DNA sequence: ATCAGAATCCCGGTGCCGAGGCCGCTCAATTGGTCGTAGACAGCTCTAGCACCGCTTAAACGCACGTACGCGCTGTCCCCCGCGTTTTAACCGCCAAGG
DNA sequence: CCTTGGCGGTTAAAACGCGGGGGACAGCGCGTACGTGCGTTTAAGCGGTGCTAGAGCTGTCTACGACCAATTGAGCGGCCTCGGCACCGGGATTCTGAT
């Protein structure tokens, strides 16, 4: 336990491809703006857009969350390292 | 939609963060702060979207709200 | 006479005409200096070539020719000044910097 | 109707950096995107500059002002130099 | 500044309550902040779609996109009512 | 005007601003009303508030310190103001 | 009967948190901050309010940035600040 | 003159921030933090000033330099 | 100490949409003439501030002696990880219910 | 005899099921720097005294900026060429479990 988790850091830290699928994703964001106004239509790149901003936004949560855990002298996140993140960042 | 986010997916997103181990709870707090993340950014793209009297949310909508929301994003401005 | 173009004058590859038309229309102030786009324009054209020169640098280290997006974020991630300039942007398709924690490793 | 971009600006200095390197599509969206958020800034800072001082006048000194308060040492040490050597060519 | 204008409102809500120097001073400060962000959103609205007039629809939804929830709805509420009454 | 539509805060004074303060090429007749509506709107709201205070501490005259506890104890105004310091505000207990 | 370990701090806590006034000494302030302006640009005066803006931006940075502080050090199941959670807290406001 | 930010008011300061123990270490590490805010706003501070042709900081050229740096101050205008 | 097992990086062999290049037209940049208001230069007052000081003292570091905080290890129990079974997350190419 | 419903299925990716491994919570015991009460020498608070310094305001002189008509260079439509690296299958190398 722990060496095939290494790899899989390697491996999408080496890469730029979008971790989340597509068409789920599709589908929550025109959900959530199904919400807000309804017949909405979108630009294939608006969804995109919010896709590249939405994993580099929880990409980036990750490092401070993992942060957070090791700073109490742990391996393993859990949501009180995001929340101690996301309050250090004024998000909360 | 929200569970759609899988926990493979986050766990992915999680290895690109440098994670290397994860709590079981971490995936649904994860789906709880992507909706809110979501939810603000197409709020106000929407909003840019209603502005301008279209139907059609366009990406320069959703880099104006990002970059209002100090997000800023690269490569959509084509 | 010949037409001169104001970019020639100034020795830019960036447009000092399209700078200066868009200074004018960008309510930025009610007159506009002629040095100003120039001045602006060169600024630009340099900020273009000292990330276009890292990130060719990082494609070549990936023996490649063409420059991508991934190029370009390592370019400016390894780069402290421009890490800084650009802090808050986000780069679509970038990815990040390689980094894991030393600790963690067995 | 006419559409603009600066890619072919790029795609010049490109070739002067790097005679034997090329560029994507999209890497090229993003050159764009950086050139416009930038000009931004500066131009944004350097009217927040003029109205400050009264002046209803946008200069080569609030643009060079603007650049030394957005952008750090080196970085705008180097980019100073490029403007005023482009300013004092094109005045002769 | 905005002095007068503030105490005015001031003794509308609370007319046996007074404002320290200071206190006035960040008032000032917090009216032109707003006055900025507002006319800054409105003037960006104003240019993505082309227009050359900032207008009262302009700071209507600038006024959405900058302040949070009850706070937009009230104030939104009051823009229209002043341009309303101010119309007749 | 200001009397005409209803409000204490200068219409004038900020269209005029508003058609110097290099926003756009013109400014409309209604979107100073709405703009200073806003801002009065808002003063109200925080003088209320920091109003309610003075009189928790006895003080007729409102200070900085009574501003702070305003804003930073009511959820909305705290988010609008939340990079912005407060001189001789202070902090929450 | 001296008092016990951790109730004259709190105390202390309650005093300067129920307070405004400025922390560190003018006259310090003052010097640091023109000594470090010597370095930017010669022959600087400065107004006084320009010196007091200093030292109410100084003093909430500082406030804020030992309650991000005190919350990486309660994190780590401790009571006790260290620089490891100043350190900890700045990475994560992007300092 | 760093040394004249005192212990006794970084302690102050880390009181009003809720700190209720304070390692030995800290003062040293917090004057380096301070030092560094210092320099990132004076800097600009001075820019300003020295783009109005001045030789005298203002209030404003401070409240400008912490604008721009998302540190926006009230009640210095 | 060594010895065996799946995953990683580059090489014959090559093509398809991505990248680069002629012809030329309507859009953007330049030239030219006329107001025309704005910038660099030069002079003048005195107020907010700079540098050291008299009187006074609150105060930061060190002394004396001790204790709960921090930490490494022990005893225990407590939560992720891998392959086979598939399915509805999807996506394609044929039946049968009212006109 | 003309319309538009859901099972049926190419691709690939994780909830159950059993065996297996790395890490967290409380105490043992160690190691110790400031709590609380004092003791000493120094720079700040408050108020004086001398002084040299440029920002706002006003007048000169100058000139590119903005606006209104010709003149010209050029970026992509429309084609017309030219090519970069992953898919297919195989060789050579490498951390980790096992002896």
């Amino acid at each position: 336990p722990g060496t095939v988790a290494l790899r899989e850091i390697r491996r999408y830290q080496k890469s730029t491809e979008l971790l989340i699928r597509k068409l789920p994703f599709q589908r929550l964001v025109r959900e959530i703006a199904q919400d807000f106004k309804t017949d909405l239509r979108f630009q294939s790149a608006a969804i995109g857009a919010l896709q590249e901003a939405s994993e580099a936004y929880l990409v980036g949560l990750f490092e401070d969350t993992n942060l957070c855990a090791i700073h109490a002298k742990r391996v393993t996140i859990m949501p009180k390292d995001i929340q101690l993140a996301r309050r250090i960042r004024g998000e909360r | 939609n929200i569970q759609g986010i899988t926990k493979p997916a986050i766990r992915r997103l999680a290895r690109r963060g440098g994670v290397k181990r994860i709590s079981g709870l971490i995936y649904e707090e994860t789906r709880g702060v992507l909706k809110v993340f979501l939810e603000n950014v197409i709020r106000d793209a929407v909003t840019y979207t209603e502005h301008a009297k279209r139907k059609t949310v366009t990406a320069m909508d959703v880099v104006y709200a990002l970059k209002r929301q100090g997000r800023t994003l690269y490569g959509f401005g084509g | 006479a010949k037409a001169k173009t104001r970019s020639s004058r100034a020795g830019l590859q960036f447009p000092v005409g399209r700078v200066h038309r868009l200074l004018r229309k960008g309510n930025y102030s009610e007159r506009v200096g002629a040095g100003a786009p120039v001045y602006l324009a060169a600024v630009l054209e340099y900020l273009t070539a000292e990330i276009l020169e890292l990130a060719g640098n990082a494609a070549r280290d990936n023996k490649k020719t063409r420059i991508i997006p991934r190029h370009l974020q390592l370019a400016i991630r390894n780069d402290e000044e421009l890490n800084k300039l650009l802090g808050r942007v986000t780069i679509a398709q970038g990815g990040v910097l390689p980094n894991i924690q030393a600790v963690l490793l067995p | 109707s006419r559409k603009e971009s600066y890619s072919i600006y790029v795609y010049k200095v490109l070739k002067q950096v790097h005679p034997d390197t090329g560029i994507s599509s999209k890497a090229m969206g993003i050159m764009n995107s950086f050139v416009n958020d930038i000009f931004e800034r500066i131009a944004g800072e350097a009217s927040r500059l003029a109205h400050y001082n009264k002046r209803s006048t946008i200069t080569s000194r609030e643009i060079q002002t603007a650049v030394r308060l957005l952008l750090p040492g080196e970085l705008a040490k180097h980019a100073v130099s490029e403007g005023t050597k482009a300013v004092t060519k094109y005045t002769s």
